[PDB]
């Protein structure tokens, strides 16, 4: 038993070890997609202030 | 001199030469018999947006001056018909006979001249009822993505004005006109149309008659709170009158500004929204609160038209579609919506179980916001998870069917006083249907108690009835 | 003088200069007839619509065939009215051009033939009707969660490549045999490789008889293009009004109208709006759409679709199209990927008809339990994505278990994919269908392999599916 | 009828005068290169200008040539490389034809075409396998930097041989040493003997660069015309989308999506829609075109890529990932479709080669679902064994073109599942030994393919089976 | 208002508080004049004299040697994000800032300031 309680420690130990590892990972993937998308959004407001510029 | 020749009349506008005495706002009428809005008095020729069907006009036809301004018809004879914002019958049923007009565009009631706002307007619906208060002379927002139920919660709205008097109106700004009809069919189904005005512009209507029909809309609603009663004004969107203006602007060749809205929206609005009031027993204890709805793309916030209104009105519901897709209804979420007039608006016997209630849910959003994906908690946190998913399956209605004041406060205290322990998260929708039953069955002096005095019961006599029913109810 | 003179071209845009009194109104056409008079010139027969009026007698116009060859100077004739389209009871079988004449190579038409203007003002609010009710069309996803209204506009949004002409020749194949009136197909933003095939598809089943048919390509100027639409609008128009039938009127992509209007708007010379869209968007796509409406001395049943220009929704020519739609079809490139066909959204498909009173409380029950099911599938993918499957219990599990055996169960056989693939198609029941999807959330079947659910027809097909893989 | 430039404006100019001048109408100015005139505004005209245009100053001298856009088709520019003006660049000499054809032309009507009837052979496994081709389809290759894209189309354009099978190569906006390499790949294989090759390189201006894919099929259209078959291939086309986001805005255009004017979708309509399949009232031609898209990260969600995928008769991606994994080349089954199967395809190919690209769409996203969980074994044992071996059997190396008969062999054993039983790298040594044993042991089924076109009598094409039993190996 | 405190503090020569209900609505004031003047936008959408406009309003509250004129002022934060212009302009002039969050005014403790995120010199 004690072996056994010791070893769930370790066990949940490197298992909220490595879901933080793939949390991690992820929040990674959807920062560079927010960031993407933002300043996508920014460049087409400016082309918009360009186009409004020459046009008037 | 005041006739004017014309020298463009593309896209819905003109351009016209002559016109020396003209004025802002003006009404001109064409050689054709359709008249239109004066709106830009530039240096040498004279703006003219358009009303009507505009493809019969040419260039070198003559436009007289009316010497008029913007006016609408109001009386009571309006009530229970369907009628465009320029004042004509659209429905059949011939004329109305509208004893005076009053102008479109006027100033409001000061500050002096209003009070403060402490009777309710009851929706029957629980959610807003209890968690998001309102009360007659406040300005709320309604905004949501589409399909999510902005209609909906109007027409609950309207029905429910049975039993308390109200003068109510609504507005329709460029819907299908087939849902328009499916909506008037409705009202008159529910039996509901006979105290109420619908203004109707349609899709196919030229661009001023959008832009100008909440404007004519309130014009007809004041009328009737300067009588002295009370009076509610719907708009079913105002996104598209605002598009309605960015498109007549941007043809006028005015300097735009963010996205291309000019930069007069905030005003133009402003002028819309601060005519509701509640003016003082000196001036006849009125009353004109309003409910317009704007249209978010994609769940979008912090744009231009949305943080706009979300600073003019006294307060937001903010509706979510993957609420509603999940089976809460209305989907209302109590989290981003706010009333600055709540607590006051509210009955007494309300506000001591509402109050409380917000605490509850306020507490497990939060908790249940990142401890659900986790299989097992702490007990007391097992208990909250428990109380907050009953309070949701509690709070969520049926279509149309509007519940009286008298027996949601019956079941938010019998929510929150804890006497649902017992009963199982799928049942509770039938143990609401069973109990009001019961509440009609016995029980009618709680109620009456509760109609005249807005107070709560006695507590001895309040268990002991909800005590009975839960003798009566059988769980599956 | 009523002939005038072209003094500026600027590509589809013309500017002809009438001289004084004699100014078309708008929406007026014009013709160009000039002889081929010396060695370097070219002939051309071309028309164009008047579109502003500029001051100083000029007026820009729209030609409807392509501007090579215009010379400043060159003569342009008025015919007085709008673009006159020959409508009555010898339209059906034939194929027209955007002007009304004839290309099927059959022959032309008579000259005594009425002749009708294109544009016209909407039906009024006294005028509409809304008994509304299914039109009952076999497509199992569209017979479940966004049931289709006999006498309203539908809807197709999709992006390039989804599966929107594929679900069109489904519909025609299982409605336009039974429906009993008048169709009107018109190509807009077509490819004429379809068009092509699609008038072979109509002779031989021999449904052309009845049918008329209204024709632009992609490789038309804009012009054209736009002006397709109305041209087939105001033949089924016709036949609703003075011969009573129902009509069922198809446009292949409406998106191409509000483009071109783009395209040519900005040459006209109005300033940009939120993604270079020309400033009047709503007005006159609202004032096209608000004509294709079921009066009460008629019916039309409209099936449109809609390329969305990218697989953003929240674009200008998407979003104000969202609110004109009774019933829309929502298709989704990621679903299609997977293999799913049609690759239908189910959680945002909206249509008006999903109503206890119109479907019955079976199968509304059943529309929304689907619903509630998918959208809780999506909140767990991401939570398994993070902790595992082994982590999830209970309400959790039996989620993701039926998720994707529902997400499967959606796709069917269409009896037009034959040519794509070898398999043959099916026609399901309403009540097929929603005893189908009650059986999967009950989960009876819940034994059988998720391999199985894919592209079938009913419950029974999967059970012999099943069995064949050793169940 | 004489005019003078009035603005040199960076490749635009602008000219006072001309008052004769048509839209499209050539003008070649007192230096020699030409200038093709687009708008007539009321007291100028605007003249692209085509060609080194440093030489140009204010107050130079416009004359006519008084024809529209001609470009020169004959007989006499087979084999040769010129420039979009129909110029010699390659030195070997003049050349001598005698009409010129427009560059804009009226795309065949409704009435004029035909379905489909007959394949284009690409002799690539999982071209013909999984997206077949057919004469007048227009397809879509599409993908990012160093991803095999010539690599399929000179593999195509070698495969077309004992045919009159016409056929063109048109470089856009590209690197002199890579045209001037494959113009001698071609020459070394001999293959350039009947194909046409049109250059525009990246250091000539943008009007030379948005023009060149007209000039092709303007080549094309001879052809078709009199009656032959034709290939087109455009080396890039958002490279010519590049030119005109350039050139438009050299103009006072208002931009759009991404700066791209709405004009895009016009202008590659214009361009894609002559492809053709002409019936017999024609004289039955064909025109079949395969244009190239180049992603930028795999973003096929973008502009121009959607733009483009509307206009064409299918798409073939091409993935990275796969191809730098080893899989030299890849194709992602679950992008990649072509709208004009079955009809195209050979009848035995239809009997094996039709559900294959669904079973791999089905294999990736149960792959996916296999990250994250434990699986079922029927499922497991199905559909990952037959999608990993479906991969590893349409895998293909550097210029080794297939008949369609070994192709339909081993299609067959596929999705019939007869080499199920032989895994990973012994499939491939597996089909390797099998087309090297067949070679000389199958005459009769290999003719009954070629005359017949249907797959052969089942007996005999299991004794195709029994017998590589006994010759394969072991392993 | 600024003009009206400036006489107390300059005549009567005593500490005159100046209180502003909301200043983002000011900000969002000048915004939509400068676009009727018709300049043009930048970043949000915001006019481009947005640190001047405000540094004009913000630098006459001060203690000259008459007296004072404290002000307290209030922002209104669009979204939880700070980095919009209008407050990020702000912070630089402020001189102690306490941040008031919508979590504990729902908890029902009041005045609504977060104890960690609040900050003074
Ligand atoms: N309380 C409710 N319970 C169940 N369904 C509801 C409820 N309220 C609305 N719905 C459903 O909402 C759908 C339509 O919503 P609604 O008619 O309010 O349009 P909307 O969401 O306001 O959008 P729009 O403003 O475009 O009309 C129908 O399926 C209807 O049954
Ligand atoms: N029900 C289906 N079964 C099988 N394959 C299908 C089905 N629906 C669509 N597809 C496939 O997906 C593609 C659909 O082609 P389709 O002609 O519908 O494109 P599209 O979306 O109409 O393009 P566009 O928007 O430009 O008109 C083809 O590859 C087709 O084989
Ligand atoms: N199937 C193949 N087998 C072996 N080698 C290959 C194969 N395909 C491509 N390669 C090698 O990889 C190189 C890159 O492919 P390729 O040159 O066609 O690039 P690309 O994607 O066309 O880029 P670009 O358009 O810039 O030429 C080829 O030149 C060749 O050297
Ligand atoms: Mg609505
Ligand atoms: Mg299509
Ligand atoms: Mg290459």
């Amino acid at each position: 038993l004690l072996d056994a309680k010791a070893s769930e420690h370790a066990a949940r130990m490197t298992a909220m070890k490595n879901a933080t590892d793939n949390a991690n990972e992820l929040i990674r993937t959807l920062t560079l997609s927010y960031n993407r998308a933002r300043q996508a959004a920014i460049t087409q407001e400016i082309t918009e202030i360009v186009a409004g510029a020459n046009a008037l | 001199s005041d006739v004017g020749t014309v020298i463009q009349v593309g896209d819905g506008i003109a351009r016209a030469h002559g016109l020396d005495n003209v004025m802002s706002g003006e009404l001109v009428e064409f050689a054709n018999g359709v008249m239109g809005m004066a709106l830009n008095l530039e240096e040498n020729n004279v703006g003219i947006v358009i009303l009507g069907p505009y493809t019969g006009i040419k260039e070198g036809d003559e436009v007289r001056r009316t010497g008029r301004i913007m006016e609408v018809p109001v009386g009571e004879a309006l009530i229970g018909r369907v009628v465009n914002p320029l004042g004509q019958p659209v429905d059949g049923l011939g004329p109305v006979e509208t004893t005076e007009t009053r102008p479109i565009e006027s100033r409001a009631p000061g500050v002096m001249d209003r009070r403060s706002v402490h009777e309710p307007l009851q929706t029957g619906i629980k959610a807003i009822d209890a968690l998001v208060p309102i009360g007659r002379g406040q300005r709320e927002l309604i905004i949501g993505d589409r399909q999510t139920g902005k209609t909906s919660v109007a027409i609950d709205t309207i029905i429910n004005q049975k039993d308390q008097n109200m003068i109510s109106i609504y507005v329709a700004i460029g819907q299908k006109e087939s849902t328009v009809r499916t909506v008037v069919e409705t009202l008159r189904k529910h039996g509901a149309l006979d105290y109420t005005i619908v203004v109707t512009a349609s899709a196919s209507q030229p661009a001023p008659l959008l832009f100008l029909a909440p404007y004519a809309g309130v014009a007809m609603g004041e009328y009737f709170m300067y009588k002295g009663k009370h009076v509610l004004v719907v708009y079913d969107d105002l996104s598209k009158q605002a598009a309605a203006y960015r498109e007549l602007s941007l043809l006028l060749r005015r300097p735009p500004g963010r996205e291309a809205y000019p930069g007069d929206i905030f005003y133009l609005h402003s002028r819309l929204l601060e005519r509701a009031a509640k003016l003082s027993d000196a001036k006849g204890g009125g009353s004109l609160t309003a409910l317009p709805f704007v249209e978010t793309q994609a769940g979008d916030i912090s744009a231009y038209i949305p943080t706009n209104v979300i600073s003019i009105t006294d307060g937001q519901i903010f509706l979510q579609s993957d609420l509603f897709f999940s089976g809460v209804r209305p989907a209302i979420n109590a989290g981003l919506s706010v009333s600055r007039v709540g607590g006051a608006a509210q009955i007494k016997a309300m506000k001591k179980v509402a109050g409380t209630l917000r605490l509850d849910l306020a507490a497990y959003r939060e908790l249940e916001a990142f401890a659900q994906f986790g299989s097992d908690l702490d007990k007391a946190t097992q208990a909250k998870l428990a109380r907050g998913a009953r309070t949701v399956e509690v709070l969520k209605q049926d279509l149309h069917q509007p519940i009286p004041v008298e027996k949601q406060v019956l079941i938010i205290y019998a929510l929150t006083r804890g006497f649902l322990d017992d009963i199982p998260v799928e049942d509770v929708r039938r143990f609401e249907k069973e109990f009001y039953l019961f509440l009609d069955q016995n029980g009618q002096h709680l109620l009456e108690h509760i109609r005249t005095t807005k107070d709560l019961p006695n507590e001895d006599d309040l268990n002991k009835a909800i005590e009975a029913f839960k003798k009566t109810f059988v769980v599956s | 003088m009523t002939r005038g003179r072209v003094i500026q071209v600027m590509g589809p845009v013309v500017d002809v200069k009438f001289e004084n009194g004699h100014l078309p109104a708008i929406y007026n056409a014009l013709k160009i007839q000039h002889k081929a008079r010396n060695e370097n010139e070219v002939d051309i027969d071309l028309t164009l619509e008047v579109a502003l009026h500029l001051g100083d007698d000029t007026v820009r116009t729209i030609a409807m065939a392509s501007t090579d060859g215009l010379i400043r100077g060159m003569e342009v004739i008025d015919t007085g009215a709008p673009i006159s389209v020959p409508v009555g009871e010898v339209t059906l079988g034939r194929v027209f051009n955007v002007l009304g004449e004839p290309i099927d190579l059959e022959g032309d038409i008579p000259a005594d033939a009425r002749r009708d203007p294109i544009h016209r003002p909407a039906p009024k609010f006294e005028e509409l009707a809304t008994e509304v009710e299914i039109l009952e069309t076999g497509i199992k996803v569209v017979d479940l969660l966004a049931p289709y209204i006999k006498g309203g506009k539908i809807g197709l949004f999709g992006g390039a490549g989804v599966g929107k002409t594929v679900l069109i020749q489904e519909l025609i194949h299982n409605i336009a045999q039974e429906h009993g009136g008048i169709s009107v197909f018109a190509g807009v933003g077509d490819r004429t490789r379809e068009g092509n095939d699609l008038y072979h598809e109509m002779k031989d089943s021999g449904v052309i008889s009845k049918t008329a048919m209204v024709f632009g390509q992609m490789n038309e100027p804009p012009g054209a293009r736009m002006r397709v639409a109305l041209t087939g609008l105001t033949m089924a128009e016709y036949f609703r009004d003075e011969q009573g039938q129902d009509v069922l009127l198809f446009i292949d992509n409406i998106f191409r109208f509000t483009q071109a209007g783009s395209e040519v708007s900005a040459l006209l010379g109005r300033m940009p709006s939120a993604v270079g869209y020309q400033p009047t968007l709503a007005t006159e796509m609202g004032q096209l759409q608000e004509r294709i409406t079921s009066t009460a001395k008629g019916s039309i049943t409209s099936i449109q679709a809609i390329y969305v220009p990218a697989d953003d929704y929240t674009d200008p020519a998407p979003a104000t199209t969202f609110s004109h739609l009774d019933a829309t079809t929502n298709l989704e490139r990621k679903l299609a990927e997977m293999g799913i066909y049609p690759a239908v959204d189910p959680l945002a498909s909206t249509s008006r008809a999903l109503a206890p009173e119109i479907v019955g409380e079976e199968h509304y029950q059943v529309a929304r339990k689907v619903q509630q099911t998918l959208q809780r599938y999506k909140e767990l993918q991401d939570i398994i994505a993070i902790l595992g499957m082994d982590e999830l219990s209970d309400e959790d599990k039996l989620v993701v278990h039926r998720a994707r055996r529902i997400q499967f169960f959606l796709s069917q056989n269409f009896h037009v994919a034959e040519q794509f693939t070898g398999q043959p198609g099916s026609y399901v029941p309403v009540k097929e269908t929603v005893r189908g999807f009650k059986e999967i959330l009950e989960g009876k079947y819940d034994h059988l392999p998720e391999d199985a659910f894919r592209l079938v027809g009913r419950i029974e097909e999967v059970v012999e599916k099943a069995k064949a893989m050793g169940v």
